[PDB]
C-alpha cells in the first residue's frame, strides 16, 4: 504494498557531493540512487485522483503508473511504460526544471509537504534498465517504400527521426557540426550531462538503420528546393542560433565574446578537436576577472564553467 | 392500512361474527389517509360466507320455490353510463350460464346510499347487481364450485374479447361473498345496508383497508380479491409473470378436461401484484391441493441451514422450493379456502400480525390488538407470528392448528424424505474429476490481443481485479463519478454500461446482506421446469448447483456429464457482412436455436470461442436477450436451459446484468486465464491458484448477493429473467423487442452505432500489432482518458477566483466550464426566451436569491470537525440554510461563542442508523430530514472504515472505538407508506416548530412514490441525482446506480401537478450543480431550492485526491488524525464569495433572459429548446418526454402555503392542559387515563415541553407518571426524557420505546387476567429502536428485531424472536424465555443475559462476533441479581419472582453473551 | 398514467421502424385548455405528433399504401394489449386534421398553430 506512506516519511533527494569537492572536476553533482533509498522514495506518491503531476509535465507522462510499478518492484514494466511516451528520459530527468514542470505542481506540494523526487527517479528507472540491455532498438519488422529527410540534429530532429523509423519510412539526417546531437552535445555542459549517455542514445538511434550525415550545411552543400526534389518531406529542426548584442559606447575594444562561442569551445576541449581559441586566445579564465552579461540558466552555465576553469573572480548582473 | 380475519372454531353461523368484524373495521381510521374532503377514501372490503336463508326467503317472496340444495349469488359491476352495454353484459352472462344446465333464479339490484362517497370517486362508480343461480342437476358441491369457477373465467374471457371495458365480477361461488368498494372504510355499513339485517351470519370474515399511492380510484382494484387478502407489496412480480407464461403450456389436469383449453392465459391484464398472486393461487387451489400446501409452495419458509427443524419438514421445503419459484416481498396473508382459513407471513417477517383466542371458541387476528373490543378475563392466548409461520383453522371438523402441529400434519401426507435424495449435487462430480485435461493457457500475446478486442484496459486488471483475488472482497471508492453517460462517451464502452441497477424506496424495504444471509440463496436447478398441477416423482429428478457462476474446470465437468444433448452455438459474426450484418446474425441465431431445441436437444450452450480476425464477437448480452425472449414467445424455454460463456465480463455487474436477462449460468474463461498468467508471474506472492480462484468465487458470490439485496429479493430463482434494470440511450424498438420488459424513457442508438463501435474496436485490436494494454482512465483521471468533470485547470481557476475575490476570474471560470463538448444531459438543451431584455438594475436583490441555496449534509465521521464547523458558520453567517447530515453533532456547539458566530446547524437528519438522535438533538433546528436512500450509493447505509472511528467520533455516535461502522441499509421503521406517515407524525409531534423533509434518488416511476409521500403531510422533497459525493462505497455502486436527476425531477413535477398535489409540497434538487446555467435550468424544470455540495468543498481546498477512505487526505479535510488536521486552510469568506458570485451570475442571466424574478419562471418548460449534436454522432436522444407538462389551472406552479401542514393531535394534548403546575412551579404529578389503540405516539409532545422547559437530565427520576389502562397505540413513549414514567396495563401495539432518552416505560397485564405471563406476547415488533438511555421492563413475550441499534439502555423481557438484538452497540438486555434464531447479529457492544433451560442457545446464536459462556464473576452476578430485583419489584411477574426465590441453582442455567472486540476493554475480566 | 404513454410510444416506434423509414422525432402541439368546458377536461388525451421522412426513394403511391398498412397494423396492435382511449387522427403525407370536443368557435384560440403565416 500500500503506497500511501507520505504521512510518516520525509523528502530526501539522492546523494549529492559537496560544493568544494566539485570546484575542480567535470563530473556530475547528483549521484545515482541506492536501491533502498530509491525504493523508499517511490512509496511517498499518493496515487492521487486527477493527478496534478501529469497535467503539468509537457510530454504528459503516465507518472503514477510507473511510480506504483517502481514502488512494487518489477522495474521492467515501469521502464517500458515510461519509454512508451518518451524517447529520451535521461535528458528529461536530468535537465528539465522540476520547480516549474513536475515537482512544482504535485498535489502534496501545495500543502507544504514537498513533492516526490520525480525527475531523478525518472533518470534512475531509465538508467538502471541499461545494465541488462532492457533497452531495445525500435526497428520495424517490414520495410515500407518511402524516404524522408530531416535537417538538424537537435532533440526535435532526433525524436522525429526515431518515430519515422518506427513507422517504416527511410530517414536521413543533416547536421552542420560533426558530432551530432544538436545543442545536446555542444551547448549543455559535461557536469550536467555526461556525454557518455548522449553518445549511448545516439548509438542506439543509429543502430535502428537511419543513415546520418555529419558536417552537412543545408545552405552551401544543397538548397531547399533540392531537398524537396530529393526527399519527399524535410523536417525543419534548425532551432535558433543568431544571438543579440548591445549598442552602446565601449563595445569597440577586444575581449568581447558571446556565451555560445565560449560554451561550445569549452564543450569541445572537454570532448576534443583541441581548439586554439582557448589556449592561444583570451577565451581562457586562468586568473582574469571574467564578468558575464545577461541572465538566466545561460549566464548560470557561464559562471559555473568559469568557476570550474580557474577564474578566481567571477561576477554576474541582471536587470 | 390494515388486514384482519375473524373465525369461529366449530363452524356454526352466528351474528356476533359479522358484528365484531364490522366493529373492528370501524376502528381502522387512524392508519388511513384523511384528506380535506373527508369523504373520498382509497378502498375497503369485507368478505363473508353466503347467508343462504336470506336469499331463500327473498326468492320465496318473488314467487319461486326454494330448493333443498344451496344457492349461489354472483355479484357484478356493470357499466352505468351507456344503456347499450348493460344489455350486452346481461346477454353474455345469461348465454354462458345457461349453456351448462343450471337454472337462473333472477337478478337483484342491491340498495345503496351514494350520499356518503365524495365526488371524484363517484365519477367512476359502476352499477352493482347480483344474479341468483342454483344447483338443480343434483350434483355434488365440489363439482358445483369447479363448474361455476370455469363459467366465471369463460365469461371474463368472452367479455374481454369484445373490448367492452368497465365490467367486473366480485366473486361467483356458493360459499363466499364479497362487499368491497372505494368508499371510506368507516361508513361501509351505510353504503351497504344489507349487512344491517339480522340474518347475515357467517363462520369466518375478512376485512381489509388499503393505502393507495396515487389518487385516482378504480373500483375493481379494491381488496379482498377472489379467495385471498393481502398487505404490502411483492418485490418480484416482473419475473413471476414471465415464469408463469413459461409454465402455462406444460400443465393439465383431468379435473378441467376440455375446458382446460379455455384457461391458457392464466394471469389477466391490468392488475396489481396481489391480483396476479390471487389468480395464480385460485387456479392452483382449484386442482385439489388445500390452502396450506399452496401457501407452502408459493411463499416458502426461509430454508434455514441448520438442524432447528425435523428433517421431514426440510424435505418438504426442498420439494416445494423445487416445484415452484418463490414470491418475495413484505406480505401478511390471510387466505380462505372453503374449508381452511390460514393466516401466515412471508419469508422475512417484515410486517406484524397478532391474533387473540377468546374463551368462546372465537379467533381474531390482524395488524393491531385493540381494534375489536375484547373482555380482559375471556382471553385464552395472546399470540403473534414470526417468519414463515402459519396458523390454520379447519371448519370441516372444527379444529385449530398452530405452527408445528399444522406443518407436521402437512408433512405426514407424503414421503418427502425419500424424494429428495433422488437428485445429486455438483461437488460429487467435482470430487471424482480425474486429475487430467489441462488446457494449455493461451500465450500472453494472444491474451493481450483478445483483451484489446474488448478494450479492457490495464487499470481494470489491477484496481478491481487484484483485490478481488487477493483480499476476498470488492474495491472501495471515495467520491462521486464525473465520467459522462454511456451514450455521450467516445471510447468503446461495454454494453453493460448502458444498464443501471434498480432499488426500492419506501414502497419496498430493502434487506441487509451482511446479517440475514441465512434467508438468501443462489441455488440453480437444471431439469426441473415442468408440470405444476400434478404430483409424481418426475419432478425430483434434476441437478442442483449452489452458485450460478462457474469456473472452467467445473464447466467442462458439467459438459462432460451432459453428454450427447448439448448443442453449441457460435456467437461470432463476419465483420465483412455489410452495413446490416448484426441483424442477419441475430436472426440466424434466433432461428437456429429454435431449430435445435425441437430436434432432441434439451440444453443450449451459447459460446463465442470462434472469434477470429474475420469474425467479431456478438455482444453476449444482446444475444442472450434475443434467444431467451424468442424461447419465451415460442413456448420452448421450459423445454431446455441456457448456459453462456463470455469474453468481456470481469466485474460483479456483468454477471448480475446477464443473469437478469434469462440465462441460467454464466462462465468467464478469460478472467481465469488472466488470473493464471498473473499468478505465474509471481505477483500475488505465494498464494496458489486454487486459493485465489476460491477467493475470487467468494467475492463474486458476495457481489451477486449485495446486488440482489439492493432491491428486496431473497432468492435468485425469482430474479433470473426478472429484468430489474433501467436502460438509457437504447432505441425503443430494440429494448422493447429483444428485451422482455425494460422501460427506456428516451429512445437511443439502434443497431448501427453498436455494430460500428464493435467493429472499430475489433479492427483497432486485431488488425494492428499491439503489445501492451492502454492505461485508460475511468476510475481516475489521465491525460489519454475521457472527459472528466473536475479538471485540474478548472479546480485551479476556481480556487484562484475564490481566493482573489475577483468577479472576472469567476466569469472566465464559468466560460471555461461552458465551452466543453457535451458531458451530461443539460449539455443538450439551450435557453430561448421571447421577451425584450431587461436591464440588470431591475431584478431582485442578491441576498433575496442567496437565501435559497443550501449546502448538503456532511457526516462528522467522514469529514474533519474543522471543515464541518467552517461550512456550518459560513452558511449561518448570511442567513441561508445549512445541513448537518448523519453522524450527530457536538452538543457544545448549540450556543454561539463570544465572537458572535453560531456553530449549530440549521437542519438535522434522521438516517437509518439514528446515532446522535436524542431528545435534545431534535429540538435545536428549524428543519428535519429523513435519509431514505443516499444519492451516491443508494440501497446501502453509511459506511466508515475501522481506524477512522477515534475517541471523539465514538463518544458522539455512542459506539465502541475501533470498529467498521456499517449502518443497516433497511430502515426498520419504514416498511410501507403508512409507516412513513407514522414516522412523519412522530417527527411533527416531537418538534412543534419545524418541518420534515424526505430525500430520494431519481429512477423510473418515482412519481408514484412522490404522490404517495405527498399524502403523508410531508412538505419538502429533496430529489437527489447519481453524481454526488460520499465517504466510502464500492465502485460498482458509484458507477452503476441511479439516473441523472433530470428525468426524475421532471417526472415528479408532472405527477405532483397531475393530482393537484404540487401546491402543497416544495421541491428541491441537488447533484452536479456547478455554475449558474445549470441552476437556472433546474429552476426552469420546476425546482425551488438548490444545493452545492462538492463544488463548495473545492472552494474549501479539496483537491479531489479521491483517498478520503484511508484517513489520509493531504489537504486535511477528510481526516481524523491530529497530524493532517493542522494543514487546514479553510476560511468561510471563500464560501461567502462563492455564493455571492453565483447569485450575481444567476441575476445576470435572468435579466438577460427577459424576466424579473425567479418565482415567475418555475414550471416554464417552453423556454428551452433542444439542440442536436449534429450528424457526427447519429444518436437520437429526444428529450421531449421530459419537456412535457400539464396545464396547472388555478393554483400556482410553486408552493403557496406558509407554515407547516397541520396534523391532528392525540390525547397528549389534553395532557398538557392539565400539567400546568409542572410547567409553572415544578411539582410532582401522577395521572391516570383510559388509553385506546387509535392514539399514536403517546408521551412525546409532553417530552418536548419538558426538554424545552428543563432539558434532558434536569429532573429526578419518576417525577411525573401516567397510568394508562387498556391497550395502547403505536410508537409508545417515543423519545421519552428522564423523569417520566409511563405505566400501561395491557399490551403495546408497535415500536414501543423508539428512541428512548432516559425515561422509564413498564408494561404489565391486568392483574385480573388468568394468563401465564411468560407464555403470551405483549409487545409488537421493533422494540426499543434507536435507544440510548433508559430502562424498559416487560411482562410478556417480545416481537421481532428486538432492541436493535440499542446504545445505552437497559431492557428486560420474557422472550424474543428472530434477529434479536441485531447490530446492538451498547447497553444491557436480559431475556427470560426462549430466544429466537439468529440472535445478536453483528453485536459489537453491550451484553446479553439469556435464560434457557433446554440448552437451546448454542443452536440459535450467531457465533460470529460474540461468545456465550456461563456466569463466572461475582460482580456480574450481583448486577444481574439487582436487575431482576428491580424488575420484580417494578412489574411483579410471577416467573421473575420464582426465579428470584430459588437462586442457588438457577444462575448455573443462565448464559452470558459478550462481543469479541470488547474483551480487551472491559475493566472486569470475564474470565478467571 | 405515465406507464401507458411509454408503452404506446414503444409500440408505435417498433411498428414504424420495422419497414425502414427514418424517424426524425416527435412534437408537442401548443395548446391552451382554459377555454374548453369542464367535463371535457376530465377526459382530455395527450396530443402528440410524429415526423417521418422517406429514405428509400419510394414513389408516392407505394409510400401511401405503406403508411396505410402501418396505421392499420398499429391500430390492431394497440387493440391487442388492452389499452383503450388511444387513437390516431390521420397518418398521411397529404392530409392533416385538428379535431376535438371543444367549442367550434374557439378553434383558432385552442390550436395556435393555425394562426401562423
Ligand atoms: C538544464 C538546461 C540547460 C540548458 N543549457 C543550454 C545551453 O547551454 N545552451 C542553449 O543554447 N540552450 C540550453 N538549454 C535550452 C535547450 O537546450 C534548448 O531550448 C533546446 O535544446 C532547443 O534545441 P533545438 O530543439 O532547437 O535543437 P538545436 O540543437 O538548437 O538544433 C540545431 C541543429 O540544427 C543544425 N542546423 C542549423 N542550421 C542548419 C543548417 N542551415 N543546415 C544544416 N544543419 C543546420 C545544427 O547543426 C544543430 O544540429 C538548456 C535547457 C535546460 C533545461
Ligand atoms: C464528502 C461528502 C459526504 C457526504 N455525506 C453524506 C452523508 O453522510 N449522508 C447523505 O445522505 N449524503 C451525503 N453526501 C451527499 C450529499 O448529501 C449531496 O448529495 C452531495 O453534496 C451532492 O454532491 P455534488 O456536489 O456532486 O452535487 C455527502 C457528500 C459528500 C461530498
Ligand atoms: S506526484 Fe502528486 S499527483 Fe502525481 S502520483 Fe505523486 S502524489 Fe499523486
Ligand atoms: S520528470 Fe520532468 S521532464 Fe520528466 S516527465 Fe516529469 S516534468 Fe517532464
Ligand atoms: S478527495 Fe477528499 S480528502 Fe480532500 S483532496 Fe479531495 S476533498
Amino acid at each position: 504494498q500500500r503506497m500511501l506512506g507520505f504521512v510518516h516519511t520525509a523528502q530526501r533527494m539522492p546523494d549529492k557531493r559537496p560544493a568544494a569537492e566539485r570546484r575542480q572536476d567535470f563530473a556530475e553533482i547528483y549521484a545515482r540512487f541506492s536501491d533502498e533509498r530509491a525504493n523508499e522514495q517511490a512509496n511517498r506518491c499518493s496515487q492521487c485522483g486527477v493527478p496534478f503531476c501529469q497535467v503539468h509535465c509537457p510530454v504528459s507522462n503516465n507518472i503514477p503508473d510507473w511510480l506504483k510499478l517502481t514502488s512494487e518492484g518489477r522495474l521492467e514494466e515501469a521502464y517500458e511504460v515510461s519509454q512508451a511516451t518518451n524517447n529520451f528520459p535521461e535528458i528529461c530527468g536530468r535537465i528539465c526544471p522540476q520547480d516549474r514542470l513536475c515537482e512544482g505542481n504535485c498535489v502534496i506540494e501545495q500543502s507544504t509537504h514537498g513533492a516526490v523526487t520525480i525527475g531523478s527517479v525518472e533518470k534512475y528507472i531509465n538508467d538502471t534498465a541499461w545494465d541488462q540491455g532492457w533497452v531495445k532498438p525500435r526497428t520495424p519488422s517490414r520495410e515500407l517504400g518511402l524516404s524522408v529527410g530531416v535537417i538538424g540534429a537537435g532533440p526535435a530532429g532526433l525524436a522525429a527521426a526515431e518515430e519515422l523509423r518506427a513507422k517504416g519510412y527511410e530517414v536521413h539526417v543533416y547536421d552542420r557540426y560533426d558530432r551530432m546531437g544538436g545543442l545536446l552535445v555542444y551547448g549543455i555542459p559535461g557536469f550536467k550531462l555526461e556525454k557518455s549517455v548522449v553518445e549511448r542514445r545516439v548509438k542506439l538511434l543509429a543502430d535502428a538503420g537511419v543513415i546520418y550525415h555529419p558536417n552537412f550545411e543545408v545552405g552551401r552543400d544543397a538548397s531547399l528546393p533540392e531537398l524537396r526534389r530529393k526527399h519527399v518531406a524535410v523536417l525543419v529542426a534548425t532551432g535558433v542560433y543568431k544571438a543579440r548584442d548591445i549598442k552602446a559606447p565601449g563595445s569597440g575594444l577586444g575581449n568581447i565574446v558571446a556565451a555560445l562561442d565560449y560554451l561550445t569551445t569549452s564543450n569541445k576541449v572537454s570532448l576534443g578537436d583541441t581548439v586554439e581559441a582557448y589556449e592561444n586566445g583570451s577565451l581562457n579564465a586562468a586568473g582574469k576577472h571574467v564578468v558575464v552579461l545577461g541572465g538566466g540558466d545561460t549566464a548560470m552555465d557561464c559562471v559555473r564553467t568559469a568557476i570550474r576553469q580557474g577564474a578566481t573572480s567571477v561576477k554576474c548582473l541582471y536587470r | 392500512c390494515g388486514v384482519g380475519f375473524i373465525a369461529a372454531i366449530d363452524g356454526k353461523p352466528r351474528r356476533s361474527v359479522v358484528e365484531k368484524g364490522i366493529e373492528a373495521l370501524k376502528a381502522v381510521w387512524h392508519r388511513g389517509a384523511v384528506d380535506a374532503d373527508g369523504k373520498t377514501g382509497d378502498g375497503a372490503g369485507i368478505h363473508v360466507a353466503v347467508p343462504q336463508k336470506f336469499f331463500k326467503d327473498h326468492v320465496k317472496v318473488i314467487g319461486h320455490r326454494a330448493p333443498d340444495n344451496k344457492l349461489a349469488v354472483g355479484q357484478v359491476f356493470l357499466p352505468r353510463i351507456s344503456l347499450d352495454a348493460q344489455e350486452a353484459c346481461r346477454c353474455i352472462v345469461e348465454t354462458e350460464i345457461l349453456a351448462f344446465g343450471y337454472y337462473i333464479y333472477g337478478w337483484r339490484q342491491v340498495p345503496i346510499n351514494v350520499d356518503i362517497i365524495g365526488e371524484k370517486a363517484n365519477a367512476t362508480r359502476p352499477e352493482i347487481e347480483q344474479i341468483i343461480v342454483g344447483n338443480n342437476k343434483g350434483v355434488s358441491d365440489e363439482q358445483f364450485e369447479l363448474d361455476l369457477y370455469i363459467i366465471r373465467r369463460r365469461i371474463e374471457k368472452a367479455v374481454k374479447g369484445e373490448q367492452i371495458n368497465d365490467f367486473y365480477i366480485c366473486s361467483l361461488s356458493a360459499r363466499s361473498i364479497i362487499y368491497k368498494g372505494m368508499f371510506l372504510a368507516e361508513q361501509l355499513t351505510t353504503f351497504y345496508p344489507d349487512l344491517l339485517d339480522e340474518r347475515f351470519e357467517s363462520d369466518f370474515a375478512i376485512y381489509h383497508q388499503r393505502y393507495s399511492t396515487n389518487t385516482f380510484p378504480t373500483w375493481p382494484l379494491a381488496q379482498p380479491f377472489r379467495m385471498l387478502a393481502h398487505n404490502g407489496e411483492i418485490n418480484t412480480v416482473k419475473g413471476n409473470v414471465n415464469w408463469m407464461k413459461a409454465h402455462e403450456t406444460r400443465m393439465e389436469h383431468p379435473a378441467f378436461g376440455t375446458h382446460m383449453q379455455d384457461l391458457k392465459p392464466v394471469i389477466g391484464v391490468g392488475l396489481s401484484d396481489s391480483g396476479s398472486l390471487d389468480t395464480v393461487f385460485e387456479v392452483m387451489v382449484r386442482a385439489g391441493r388445500t390452502a396450506p400446501m399452496v401457501k407452502m409452495m408459493l411463499v416458502p419458509q426461509a430454508l434455514t441451514s441448520s438442524q432447528t427443524t425435523p428433517d421431514n419438514h426440510k424435505a418438504l421445503i426442498q420439494y416445494c422450493n423445487s416445484v415452484m419459484e418463490p414470491w418475495d416481498g413484505p406480505a401478511a396473508l390471510a387466505m380462505t379456502d372453503g374449508r381452511w382459513v390460514v393466516g401466515g407471513m412471508d419469508r422475512n417477517g417484515l410486517r406484524p400480525m397478532r391474533y387473540t383466542i377468546t374463551t368462546d371458541g372465537l379467533i381474531i387476528g390482524g395488524s393491531e390488538t385493540g381494534m375489536v373490543k375484547i373482555d380482559e378475563t375471556q382471553v385464552i392466548e395472546k399470540g403473534r407470528l414470526g417468519p414463515g409461520e402459519m396458523i390454520a383453522v379447519d371448519l370441516q371438523s372444527g379444529k385449530l392448528y398452530r405452527d408445528r402441529e399444522l406443518k407436521d400434519h402437512l408433512a405426514t401426507l407424503k414421503p418427502w424424505d425419500k424424494w429428495v435424495q433422488n437428485t445429486t449435487h455438483l461437488d460429487e462430480l467435482v470430487k471424482t474429476a480425474s486429475l487430467k485435461g489441462e488446457p494449455s493457457d493461451m500465450d500472453k500475446a494472444e491474451l493481450r490481443r483478445r483483451q484489446q478486442a474488448f478494450g479492457l484496459t490495464m487499470e481494470d486488471m489491477e484496481l478491481i481485479l487484484h483485490p478481488m483475488v487477493e483480499d476476498g472482497k470488492e474495491a472501495i471508492g471515495s467520491m462521486g463519478d464525473d465520467s459522462p453517460i454511456a451514450v455521450l462517451s467516445d471510447k468503446y464502452r461495454g454494453l453493460h454500461h448502458f444498464f443501471r441497477q434498480n432499488f426500492s424506496q419506501v414502497t419496498n424495504p430493502p434487506i441487509d446482506s451482511l446479517r440475514e444471509r441465512r434467508v438468501m440463496s443462489l441455488k440453480t436447478r437444471l431439469g426441473n421446469l415442468g408440470n405444476i398441477l400434478d404430483e409424481d416423482e418426475t419432478q425430483t429428478r434434476l441437478l442442483q448447483l449452489e452458485s450460478p457462476v462457474l469456473t472452467t474446470a467445473e464447466f467442462r465437468a458439467m459438459r462432460d456429464y451432459m453428454g450427447d444433448t448439448a448443442a453449441e452455438i457460435d456467437a461470432t459474426f463476419p465483420v465483412d457482412g455489410g452495413p446490416e450484418a448484426l441483424r442477419d446474425a441475430l436472426r440466424r441465431i434466433r432461428q437456429e436455436t429454435e431449430d435445435a431445441v425441437r430436434g432432441g436437444a434439451t440444453h443450449v450452450i451459447l459460446t463465442d470461442e470462434a472469434m477470429g480476425p474475420a469474425r467479431a464477437a456478438i455482444p453476449a448480452i444482446l444475444a442472450t436477450g434475443a434467444v431467451h425472449t424468442h424461447l419465451i414467445r415460442s413456448n420452448l424455454r421450459t423445454f431446455t436451459s441456457l448456459n453462456v460463456r463470455t469474453a468481456e465480463g470481469l466485474d460483479t455487474h456483468y454477471f448480475a446484468v446477464l443473469i437478469g436477462v434469462g440465462a441460467t449460468t454464466v462462465n468467464a474463461y478469460l478472467a481465469q486465464e488472466a488470473i493464471a498468467e498473473r499468478h505465474r508471474r509471481g505477483l500475488f506472492g505465494s498464494m496458489p491458484l486454487e486459493k485465489g480462484m476460491a477467493n475470487y468465487k467468494k467475492a463474486i458470490d458476495d457481489g451477486l448477493l449485495k446486488i440482489m439485496s439492493k432491491m428486496g429479493i431473497s432468492v435468485i430463482s425469482s430474479y433470473r429473467g426478472g429484468g430489474n434494470f433501467e436502460a438509457i440511450g437504447l432505441s425503443r424498438a430494440l429494448v422493447a423487442e429483444h428485451f422482455p420488459a425494460m422501460v427506456s424513457r428516451i429512445s437511443g442508438i439502434g443497431l448501427n452505432g453498436i455494430q460500428k463501435k464493435v467493429l472499430e474496436q475489433h479492427a483497432t485490436a486485431y488488425n494492428e500489432e499491439v503489445v501492451a494494454l492502454p492505461v485508460g482512465g475511468f476510475y481516475r483521471f489521465r491525460k489519454s482518458g475521457d472527459r472528466h468533470g473536475w479538471e485540474g485547470g478548472v479546480i485551479h481557476t476556481l480556487q484562484q477566483a475564490v481566493t482573489n475575490d475577483s468577479y472576472t476570474t469567476f466569469k472566465k471560470y464559468s466560460e471555461q466550464v461552458n465551452k466543453r463538448p457535451p458531458m451530461q444531459l443539460r449539455d443538450l438543451l439551450e435557453l430561448r426566451s421571447t421577451k425584450a431584455p431587461v436591464p440588470v438594475d431591475e431584478v431582485e436583490s442578491i441576498t433575496a436569491i442567496r437565501k435559497r441555496f443550501i449546502t448538503p449534509g456532511m457526516s462528522m465521521g467522514a469529514l474533519s470537525p474543522e471543515a464541518h464547523g467552517t461550512l456550518n458558520v459560513a452558511m449561518n453567517r448570511i442567513g441561508a440554510k445549512s445541513d448537518s447530515g448523519e453522524g450527530g453533532e457536538d452538543p457544545a456547539r448549540f450556543r454561539p461563542d463570544k465572537n458572535g458566530d453560531n456553530w449549530n446547524s440549521a437542519i438535522k437528519q434522521v438516517a437509518s442508523g439514528r446515532f446522535g438522535v436524542t431528545a435534545e438533538y431534535l429540538n435545536q433546528c428549524r428543519e428535519l430530514e429523513i435519509k431514505v436512500a443516499q444519492g451516491a450509493k443508494p440501497g446501502e447505509g453509511g459506511q466508515l472504515p475501522g481506524f477512522k472511528v477515534t475517541e471523539m467520533i465514538a463518544r458522539l455516535r455512542h459506539s465502541t472505538p475501533g470498529v467498521m461502522l456499517i449502518s443497516p441499509p433497511p430502515h426498520h421503521d419504514i416498511y410501507s407508506i403508512e409507516d412513513l406517515a407514522q414516522l412523519i407524525y412522530d417527527l411533527k409531534q416531537i418538534n412543534p416548530d419545524a418541518k420534515v423533509t424526505v430525500k430520494l434518488v431519481s429512477r423510473s416511476g418515482i412519481g408514484t412514490i412522490a404522490a404517495g409521500v405527498a399524502k403523508a403531510n410531508a412538505d419538502i422533497i429533496l430529489i437527489s441525482g447519481n453524481s454526488g459525493g460520499t465517504g466510502a462505497s464500492p465502485q460498482t455502486s458509484i458507477k452503476f446506480a441511479g439516473l441523472p436527476w433530470e428525468m426524475g425531477l421532471s417526472e415528479v413535477h408532472q405527477v405532483l401537478t397531475l393530482n393537484r398535489l404540487r401546491h402543497r409540497v416544495r421541491l428541491r434538487t441537488d447533484g452536479g450543480l456547478k455554475t449558474g446555467r445549470d441552476i437556472v435550468i433546474a429552476a426552469m424544470l420546476g425546482a425551488e431550492e438548490f444545493g452545492i455540495g462538492t463544488a463548495s468543498l473545492i472552494a474549501m481546498g479539496c483537491i479531489m485526491v479521491r483517498q478520503c477512505h484511508s484517513n489520509t487526505c493531504p489537504v486535511g479535510v477528510c481526516v481524523q488524525d491530529d497530524k493532517l488536521r493542522q494543514k487546514f486552510v479553510g476560511t468561510p469568506e471563500k464560501v461567502v464569495n462563492l455564493f455571492t458570485f453565483l447569485a450575481e451570475e444567476v441575476r445576470e442571466i435572468l435579466a438577460g433572459l427577459g424576466f424579473r424574478s425567479l418565482n415567475e419562471v418555475i414550471g416554464r418548460t417552453d423556454l428551452l429548446h433542444q439542440v442536436s449534436r449534429g450528424a457526427e454522432h447519429l444518436d437520437d436522444l429526444d428529450l421531449n418526454p421530459r419537456l412535457a407538462q400539464v396545464d396547472p389551472g388555478e393554483n400556482a406552479r410553486y408552493c403557496t402555503l406558509q407554515g407547516r401542514n397541520e396534523v391532528p393531535d392525540t390525547l397528549d394534548a389534553r395532557i398538557v392542559a392539565d400539567a400546568r403546575p409542572l410547567f409553572e412551579e415544578g411539582e410532582k404529578m401522577q395521572l391516570a387515563y383510559n388509553a385506546r389503540n387509535t392514539q399514536r405516539a403517546i408521551g412525546t409532545r409532553l417530552s418536548s415541553m419538558v426538554t424545552r422547559k428543563f432539558g434532558m437530565f434536569g429532573l429526578q427520576p419518576g417525577h411525573i407518571t401516567i397510568r394508562l389502562r387498556g391497550t395502547a397505540g403505536q410508537s409508545l413513549g417515543a423519545f421519552a426524557v428522564q423523569g417520566i414514567k409511563l405505566e400501561v396495563m395491557g399490551d403495546a401495539n408497535d415500536y414501543v420505546g423508539k428512541g428512548l432518552s432516559g425515561g422509564t416505560i413498564v408494561v404489565r397485564p391486568t392483574t385480573s387476567s388468568p394468563l401465564e405471563t411468560n407464555k403470551n406476547t405483549i409487545i409488537g415488533n421493533t422494540v426499543l429502536y434507536g435507544a440510548t438511555a433508559g430502562k424498559l421492563f416487560a411482562a410478556g413475550q417480545a416481537g421481532e428485531r428486538f432492541a436493535v441499534r440499542n446504545s445505552g439502555a437497559t431492557v428486560v423481557v420474557e422472550g424474543c424472536g428472530s434477529n434479536g438484538c441485531e447490530y446492538m452497540t451498547g447497553g444491557t438486555a436480559v431475556i427470560l424465555g426462549r430466544v429466537g434464531d439468529n440472535f445478536a447479529a453483528g453485536m459489537t457492544g453491550g451484553m446479553a443475559y439469556v435464560y434457557d433451560l433446554d440448552d437451546s442457545l448454542p443452536l440459535y446464536i450467531n457465533d460470529e462476533s460474540v461468545i456465550f459462556q456461563r456466569i463466572e464473576v461475582g460482580h456480574y452476578e450481583s448486577q444481574l441479581k439487582h436487575l431482576i430485583e428491580e424488575h420484580v419489584t417494578e412489574t411483579q411477574s410471577r416467573f421473575a419472582a420464582e426465579i428470584l426465590n430459588d437462586w442457588a441453582r438457577e444462575v448455573t442455567k443462565f448464559w452470558q453473551v459478550v462481543p469479541k472486540e470488547m474483551l480487551n476493554r472491559l475493566e472486569v475480566p470475564v474470565h478467571l
